[PDB]
């Protein structure tokens, strides 16, 4: 369609939200919406125009089309929702949520929609150190992080792992890390799902997934993944920050972003292949082949969810490993134990996962399978699925910006529970593709500006750092302000990077 | 015929002098691929004079994103046979099997892939690749590939065959 013919399905609901009306794509059961303020609005509509510009071959699906395609999946309730970090993905949009009524027998589960980086998450650690303590040893600390944390393609875990260790980690999650001494009991208490999904079945994880995951357990990954030393610059909610252990501007924190690695990628890949085979039996019509799905109660659906939970336990073990290695690096530089440095977990929250949750839909409580691609839980105060320390503040939300701008901590709100099924985002999202970033930016300009900002960097391939430049992502403040002004998340802390390691 | 839709942008993997020397002594690989625009990830666009070559160039495009494959020595040859229900799933499984060769067991990376046959009546494929085990001491670090996706996947089997595949990174 022409660009103008597409806009006939787009209505601005309010200052921070747009409506995608039925008919945008075929067979929409519900409408689509996406939350963007003035600054983020242009990026989203320019993607609709420029994703498939010509009448020939090539191109990709813009996020609005993917939000609509998701709205066509059987069993969806309320809305297909794009969160402020929304941009084009491979099935679901990045920053796209969809919930399905589990008492609807036609309700499906989409493994290609959940994403391949199953249970990828952001973990925030705190310290009793200030920026003044780190600046004399900043470059040393970044190197110590780089030496302790394996990053990039081909990297392997330093601590040897065998198949039995992986089998136990798939079942136990953070309980395995606690048992083997790589995690503290306080880490589990302030981790989402307490770092373990009980219905995980290692027998639903393929031999291929286990062979890929075994060498990569204890590795950060690549792409958007990072381990970043940060400094508190502003405290918008002192009560929430105090509950999180943040006392003063200048306090040093560490933010870690990593997922299920090759095991989770294979689990999703294996499931997508099974769904395609199942759709020959029960032929569910989907607009995009990546959205291949099966009924939730189907054997394929149940096997995926159990393997997905095991991949989630893998990701919690990996992020515990990242925390253990981060604590070792801080200990070596400052010649002080990690406990004496107060290197505790503030929170661990995940994206790219489907969860069974209770939500009110049109006045009736219902049991929903909530798909969150590139988006996280943002549960309100007094929610039963939130640790006791955050019952009054609400669930902590971690939105990472870039290695050269800002990151934010927020809290879930009751209005977010009502409007988005308690969903918010995990980061700013991309404004430029990696390919477009190469055309607009030079690797030396990115490295130098970061040095001029006093940010220390260790990356696996410095001459590709332009593809991860701050100019490649949305303004994180505009994303965070959209969440705040829409009432789906509440600002608590603003952080500033001083050192980052990436792969 | 020009099949590239963009001007050539060659990814720089920060080669050491020894790696530059390893690349210098083998014939250069003919590259019929490009990395195109996708907001969250990257779109592989590869082409050839046959459908077989379009497939093998896509695999080489995928491996070319993980490292400089010119630094890979042809010390061992590996076979990849797979099948699908159509050209898209054949392409999906072809790239997935090669990704698995790199990601597990022998951790093999080829400097070149050749598709020996594509059975278009049953959607089956035979291909080989020559190279060595991937090593951080020998090969530079590019970008790790998470998975193959069906997003906007396009297979054109006419006069100048070409494919478009978005991969998760
Ligand atoms: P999800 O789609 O996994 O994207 C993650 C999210 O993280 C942010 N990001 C990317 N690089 C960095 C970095 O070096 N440091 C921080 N704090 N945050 C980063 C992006 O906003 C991306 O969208
Ligand atoms: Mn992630
Ligand atoms: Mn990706």
């Amino acid at each position: 369609r022409s660009y103008n013919d597409e806009l006939q399905f787009l209505e601005k609901i309010n200052k921070n939200c747009w409506r995608i009306k039925k008919g945008f794509v075929p067979n929409m059961q519900v409408e689509g919406v996406f939350y963007v303020n003035d600054a983020l609005e242009k990026l989203m509509f320019e993607e609709l125009r420029n994703a498939c510009r010509g009448g020939g071959v090539g191109g990709f699906l813009p996020a609005m089309k993917q939000i609509g395609n998701v709205a066509a999946l059987p069993g969806i309730v309320h809305r297909s929702i794009g969160l402020p970090d929304v941009h084009s993905g491979y099935g679901f949009a990045i920053g796209n949520m969809a919930a399905f009524d589990m008492n609807d027998p036609e309700a499906v589960v989409s493994p290609g929609g959940v994403g391949f980086d199953i249970n990828c998450g952001v973990r925030l650690l705190r310290t009793n150190l200030d920026e003044s303590d780190v600046q004399p040893v900043k470059e040393q600390l970044a190197q110590a992080m780089f030496d302790h944390i394996p990053v990039g393609v081909g990297s392997k875990g330093v601590i040897p792992m065998n198949a039995k260790d992986l089998e136990e980690a798939l079942e136990m999650g953070v309980d395995w890390s606690l048992r083997e001494g790589y995690a503290w009991a306080e880490d589990k208490e302030h981790c989402e799902e307490y770092g373990r999904m009980l219905q995980a079945d290692p027998n639903k994880v393929s031999a291929r997934a286990k062979k890929r995951g075994l060498p990569q357990l204890g590795t950060l990954g690549a792409g958007n993944h990072y381990a970043e030393i940060q400094v508190v610059d502003e405290i918008f909610n002192e009560y929430a920050a105090k509950k999180m252990g943040i006392d003063h501007k200048g306090q040093v924190c560490v933010m870690i972003h990593s997922g299920s690695r090759g095991l989770g990628h294979q689990v999703a890949t294996d499931a997508l292949v099974a769904m395609e085979k199942a759709m020959k039996r029960d032929k569910i019509i989907v607009n995009d082949r990546q959205l291949a799905c099966a009924r939730i109660a189907s054997p394929e659906g149940q096997d995926y969810l159990k393997g997905m939970a095991a991949a989630g336990n893998y990701a919690w073990v990996n992020r515990s490993s990242m925390t253990f290695l981060t604590r070792q690096a801080f200990a070596k530089v400052f010649n002080t134990t990690p406990d004496d440095l107060d290197l505790h977990v503030i929170y661990d929250v995940s994206h790219n996962i489907a969860k069974v949750e209770q939500h009110v839909v049109d006045g009736k409580e219902r049991t929903l399978l909530v798909h969150r691609k590139g988006s996280t839980r943002a549960f309100p105060p007094h929610h039963p699925l939130i640790a006791v320390d955050y019952q009054l503040t609400g669930q902590p939300v971690l939105i990472g910006g870039t290695m050269g701008t800002c990151s934010y901590v927020l809290t879930g709100t009751e209005q977010g529970m009502t409007e988005t099924f308690g969903t918010t985002c995990h980061g700013a999202g991309r404004a430029l593709s990696r390919a477009k970033s190469r055309r607009n930016l030079d690797f030396q300009d990115v490295l130098d500006k970061l040095a001029d900002m006093g940010i220390a960097i260790r990356v696996a391939s410095p001459k590709l750092v332009m593809e991860e430049a701050p100019e490649s992502y949305k303004n994180v403040t505009d994303v965070v302000n959209t969440c705040h002004d829409a009432g789906i998340s509440k600002k608590a802390i603003k952080l500033r990077p001083i050192a980052v390691i990436k792969g | 015929a020009v099949m590239a839709q963009e001007e050539e942008d060659v990814r720089d993997y920060n080669l050491t002098e020894e790696q530059k020397a390893i690349k210098a002594k083998y014939p250069p690989v003919n590259r019929k691929y490009e990395y195109l625009d996708h907001t969250a990830d990257v779109q592989l666009h590869a082409w050839g004079d046959t459908l077989e070559e379009a497939f093998e160039q896509c695999a080489m495009a995928m491996f070319g994103y993980m490292t400089d494959t010119g630094t890979v020595e042809p010390l061992q040859t590996v076979e990849v046979e797979t099948q699908g229900d159509d050209l898209q799933s054949l392409l999906f499984h072809f790239l997935d099997e090669w990704l698995y060769k790199f990601s597990a067991d022998e951790f093999f990376i080829p400097r070149e892939v050749k598709v020996l046959s594509i059975d278009q009546r049953n959607f089956k494929l035979r291909s080989i690749g020559w190279g060595e085990e991937f090593s951080l001491s020998k090969h530079p670090q590019g970008t790790e590939v998470k998975a193959i996706t069906y997003s906007a996947m396009q297979v054109y089997n006419e006069e100048n065959p070409e494919v478009f595949v978005i991969i998760d990174i």
